[PDB]
């Protein structure tokens, strides 16, 4: 697996989202704890989604490179790339409908607060808890098993387990915080159109701007969580030699969330 | 007299402060402001040595604690520091009296560029409409004797659906509102807006046009604070 | 494990 | 102020028996409350205790498991519920209030008192009785097992009076502080582990039982009790 | 009758006992000079005898 | 009438006499003293607890009780040695921006936006703070009433004049007159016979408090005089203005010995107030910084660091070993 002339594109896509993201996202959370303060509500998920990006560019990205380019059989460092960096994905999603529902509750209903700085932990801790109770039925499971790799991973059977928990994961994951985040910036753009040449330019640098990152959210994680249901329909084959090529393509396009998510708030949160 | 039962008091002390942070936080700071001349006490019996005046309500379940100034001297550059950190400011102007509408722009421009209140957004009341358009209809006191450039103004395209009035009275009360929305734009950034309106005596609606105004001043105070601008 | 496989973990 | 404390009677041992103290006339929910015994012909012993907020609730050795003290603040109301009386529980019953921040002054007003009847750091005073005719000056003496200096410089050491037919009234709180009430008589001094109460000209009021009472470690425990007779 | 109080006043502060501003500036050095070693804030206290470390 | 040039004929025998007596300067006698030095001022505590703009402070005589007041309409009493709540007393006012501490210590007063002294009481046998009295009849705000002599106040703003009720009766005994402008700041003297007052006319004026009389009266400035202080002796006194500077005055020569500015500063004066020795003129600023002035020399000598918002209000204690600074950033802090 991977001649050394395919394998280097690969290597300079991950080194340089690895190079935006530990760098871009980390200098996100010593703004907010440095240079500005914001230990307000709305800037308490903002950190969340820097702790778990800067989890997920160090415990995914580099660390789950060497095992997809395949030695370093660690037999408790499956035990560690089977529960953290996968609850790490499910706070970078949860963390985003958080915000999502942040600004919801300060557009659409100005009056209500929830600027609750003794609430706004346990939420951040609740979403924190819950990735544990749901990425674990892997990490228990992980059982290193090698013939010239690197690593490994297995799971129950009657594929039915493996069916059913990635049907959970994504109904839970994928579309629950899709069909919030659908529903809190529609009507955010409702009330912003409902009510000259700064204020429209504002709109739609904020609301149309926040439709795109609900759109990056849709069709960079479908592909790569249809890939764990992909050898459960009618194929039973993952041994086909284009699936290393289809695995990093499905791969840097879900850890691309990690570098959006610095990049949008640099052009409003960092430089404005 | 031990030490510990002293931080039992203290962390008691706490638990009111942060449940009276709950009625502070959730209630609408608002100041009066206007001459004599202007209704403004009239504002406050129609809605539901003493140096403050100080009047609740509520509409659709948000407090609004206003705060009519008297008693104090002329000169205000002192005491208005104390009003920042307020929702909105609610300046009253008689619009009938010509002669004393100018000094209300005086008074509304020092107001506008005041540096502790660069921030703060205003609700404009334009008051004693009913008594206006009779100085108008009537046509004894005219409105370009006093200013040079009224003459020269004429009504825009879309103003006023009124149900039935004179083309005069809509002239002319578009025009009070031109100067003072020019001194909202030419002496002022954007970041507060000034928000005219336009009153009678027996009106029943202040209290909803302080609602719709302050639901979007605090609109405003959350897409910089969510910085989404 | 014996032959082929591919293991590409979340 | 007032603190008029209600229960009380014969009880034969092995029964139960709630005791109250009704509060008039000040911010009950602010102050602490101490249930003080008082044996008959002998000394003073501390109860129980419940703070501003029912958060902490102390209790001493020979009252712990049995009894319950509870307090109600709408009604402005104090209770004792004891479970299962033994005979070393004939006393009479204060109910002594005390407010805790700097500059206190605790254990300042004590209730009547109801007699039931059923059919650490020792403090012990000097002597015991001190016979001195009106106009001289008297001192009354105790020592303490641990020395009452804490580390942020205060001596938790309390002087009492309990005048015959009375509730004990408070005369110097932190070893050197007058109560309010009370005459530049009453001065007091102490080194740490030697403590003196002294009278400068002597009243026909002055005479009673005079106790010390310790505030370091929260089973207080007081002194035997000094008498002055005329 | 309020200019007649103007100046009224104004002749209550003409006849002030003055003193030359050198020896009211030496009486503010020898009071700070004197008062110098009892002032924690130009000589700092050991945090044996401060309060707040 | 030829009252309004006899005056102006009067104001100029003044300035003759004041200049006959600049011989020197402080500037001039001051050469050859060492410098004090770089001071490095530490926070030591930081009391959290008000909900909203602080905009009074004032220590206690034992040096160790503070009290605030805040926009919310609370006044807090603090230990400072612990960062403990003493009391937590609610205003029947909101708008309050000056507060007190008795220096027996059994009485608070606060005073603001309505025109009323409000005189609590900490001792009470019935275990709450109550209301003592309410001194009502000064038309106009009240900037500070906030300091006590011993049982009687006295008041300073919004009629131009300064009070001095007597709290048993409740009633005036001296009404103070002669300010033009809004009268912002008083400060006692150690002997408590005097005290001086600034007001938004540029001018600062000694008072008499048993005779009732202006005694002198200072116009140096050129804005509104917003914070003042006496030195430990009496004998001198320091305003800060709106015009960025701080101006050193003296009693016996009846002048403006020493100006306290910086070209990089352009923010007005809020606090201000002296050490234990009377070497240090700790200023609070409209921007968020405290700076340490020299006071014989005009020199910067430190920086107290940052709030968050304007410093509003500054007093070092009796003893001399704290700072206190309170801002809008609803935070007090303890300095060293």
């Amino acid at each position: 697996s991977m001649p050394s002339w395919q394998l280097a594109l690969w290597a300079t896509a991950y080194l340089a989202l690895v190079l935006v993201a530990v760098t871009g996202n980390a200098i996100v959370i010593w703004i907010i704890l440095a240079h500005r303060r914001m230990r307000t509500v709305t800037n308490y998920f903002i950190v969340n989604l820097a702790l778990a990006d800067l989890c997920m560019a160090a415990f995914n990205a580099a660390f789950n490179f060497v095992y997809a380019s395949h030695w370093y059989f660690g037999r408790a460092f499956c035990y560690f790339q089977n529960l953290f960096p996968i609850t790490a994905m499910f706070v970078s999603i949860y963390s985003m409908t958080a915000i999502a529902a942040d600004r919801y509750m300060a557009i659409v209903h100005p009056f209500q607060p929830r600027l609750s700085a003794p609430s706004t932990k346990a939420v951040i801790a609740g979403i924190w808890l819950v990735a544990l109770a749901l990425a674990s039925p892997q990490c228990f499971y992980s059982t290193v098993t090698m013939d010239q790799g690197a690593t490994k991973c297995v799971v129950a059977w009657p594929g039915k387990t493996l069916l059913l928990y990635h049907l959970v994961v994504i109904a839970l994951i994928y579309f629950l915080p899709l069909a919030v985040m659908f529903v809190a910036y529609s009507v955010i753009g409702l009330t912003l159109w409902r009510r000259n040449l700064r204020h429209l330019q504002a709109m739609k640098k904020f609301v149309k701007t926040m439709v795109l990152v609900v759109l990056t959210f849709a069709i960079c994680w479908l592909p790569y969580h249809l890939y764990f249901i992909l050898g459960s329909f009618q194929e039973d084959i993952y041994c086909h030699k284009f699936i290393q090529q289809v695995y990093l393509a499905l791969f840097w396009l879900a850890m691309s969330s990690t570098m959006y998510n610095p990049i949008i708030y640099c052009c409003l949160n960092h430089r404005f | 007299a031990e030490d510990k039962a002293a931080v039992e008091r203290s962390k008691m002390i706490e638990k009111q402060l942060q449940k009276d942070k709950q009625v502070y936080r959730r209630t609408l700071r608002l100041l009066l402001l206007g001459a004599d001349n202007s209704g403004k006490s009239t504002i406050v019996k129609q809605m539901r040595t003493s140096g403050i005046f100080e009047t609740k309500f509520q509409v659709d379940k948000v407090n609004f604690h206003m705060f009519d100034v008297g008693a104090q001297r002329d000169e205000r550059r002192k005491w208005i520091q104390c009003f920042n950190d307020v929702t909105a400011i609610i300046f009253v102007v008689d619009s009938s009296d010509y002669n004393r509408l100018q000094e209300a722009l005086n008074d509304f421009d020092s107001i506008w560029n005041n540096r502790w209140l660069r921030t703060i957004s205003v609700i404009l009341f334009l008051n004693k409409q009913d008594l206006l358009a009779e100085k108008v209809l009537a046509g004894k006191s005219k409105i370009e004797d006093y200013f040079p450039e009224f003459a020269r103004y004429t009504t825009p395209e879309d103003a006023t659906p009124e149900p039935g009035e004179d083309p005069r009275v809509t002239r002319a009360k578009y025009f009070i509102r031109k100067e003072f929305v020019d001194i909202s734009t030419a002496s002022g950034d954007g970041r507060h807006i000034c928000y005219p309106h336009f009153t009678c005596s027996v009106d029943t609606e202040n209290a909803r046009r302080i609602f719709n105004d302050c639901k979007d001043i605090i609109l405003q105070m959350n897409l910089r604070e969510y910085n989404l601008v | 494990h014996k032959t082929d496989s591919f293991v590409g973990l979340m | 102020v007032q603190l008029v404390e209600s229960g009380g009677g014969l009880v034969q041992p092995g029964g139960s028996r709630k005791l109250s103290c009704s509060a008039s006339g000040f911010a009950f929910s602010s102050f602490g409350m101490h249930w003080v015994r008082q044996a008959p012909e002998k000394g003073l012993e501390w109860v129980a205790y419940i703070s501003s907020g029912s958060g902490t609730i102390y209790y001493a050795d020979t009252v712990k498991g049995r009894f319950t003290i509870s307090r109600d603040d709408p009604k402005n109301t104090l209770f004792l519920q004891m479970t299962s009386l033994r005979s070393e529980d004939t006393a009479m019953y204060y109910c002594v209030r005390s407010i805790y921040y700097y500059g206190s002054s605790p254990f300042d007003f004590w209730g009547q008192g109801t007699t039931l009847t059923v059919s650490d750091i020792v403090m012990t005073q000097a002597t015991s009785s001190v016979p001195v005719t009106p106009g001289e000056s008297v001192s009354i003496s105790c020592r303490s097992s641990k020395s009452l200096l804490h580390s942020n410089g205060n001596t938790y050491l309390y002087w009492f009076l309990q005048r015959p037919g009375q509730s004990p009234q408070l005369l110097i709180y932190r070893m050197s502080n007058l109560a309010s009430g009370v005459p530049d008589r009453f001065s007091g001094s102490g080194s740490g582990t030697a403590f003196t109460l002294t009278i400068s000209r002597l009243e026909a009021e002055d005479v009673g039982v005079y106790y010390c009472m310790q505030h370091l470690e929260y089973p207080l425990t007081f002194g035997a009790g000094t008498k002055l007779e005329l | 009758a309020q200019a007649r109080k103007l100046v009224e006043q104004l002749k209550m502060e003409a006849n002030i006992d003055r003193i030359k501003v050198s020896k009211a500036a030496a009486d503010l050095m020898a009071y700070c000079e004197a008062h110098a070693k009892e002032d924690p804030l130009l000589t700092p206290v050991p945090a044996s005898e401060n309060p707040f470390r | 009438d030829q009252l309004r040039q006899e005056a102006e004929q009067l104001k100029n025998q003044i300035r003759d006499a004041r200049k006959a007596c600049a011989d020197a300067t402080l500037s001039q006698i001051t050469n050859n003293i060492d410098p004090v030095g770089r001071i490095q001022m530490r926070t030591r505590r930081t009391l959290r607890g008000h909900l909203a703009k602080i905009y009074a402070m004032h220590w206690g005589t034992d040096s160790r009780l503070l009290v605030s007041a805040s926009q919310d309409g609370k006044l807090i009493i603090w230990d400072s040695y612990t960062t403990n709540k003493v009391h937590a007393i609610p205003l029947r006012s909101s708008w309050v921006m000056t507060c007190a501490y008795a220096p027996s210590g059994n009485y608070v007063a606060c005073g603001g936006l309505d025109n009323i002294c409000s005189i609590y009481n900490l001792k009470t046998r019935e275990g709450n703070v109550r209301v003592s009295r309410e001194l009502a009849g000064h038309t106009g705000y009240l900037s500070c009433c906030r300091f006590l002599d011993d049982n009687q106040i006295v008041t300073s703003s919004g009629d131009t004049t300064c009070a001095l009720w007597d709290i048993e009766t409740g009633q005036q005994t001296t009404t103070f007159t002669g300010h033009t402008g809004d009268v912002m700041s008083l400060s006692l003297a150690p002997d408590t016979r005097l005290f001086v007052s600034g007001a938004c006319d540029a001018s600062a004026k000694l008072w008499d408090v048993r005779e009732g009389m202006c005694r002198q009266t200072f116009t140096g400035h050129e804005s509104d005089i917003n914070a003042i202080c006496f030195f430990p002796n009496g004998n001198a006194f320091a305003t800060g203005s709106d015009d960025a500077t701080c101006r050193l005055f003296d009693l016996r020569a009846d002048q403006e010995l020493m100006t306290y500015s910086h070209d990089n500063i352009i923010c007005g004066i809020t606090s201000v107030s002296f050490s234990k020795s009377g070497r240090l003129l700790l200023a609070g600023y409209d921007d968020f910084n405290c700076n340490v002035w020299d006071a014989l020399k005009a020199d910067r000598a430190g920086v107290l660091a940052g709030h968050d918002n304007r410093v509003s209000c500054l007093g070092v204690t009796d003893d001399g070993m704290a700072v206190a600074t309170g801002s809008w950033d609803s935070f007090l802090k303890i300095w060293n």
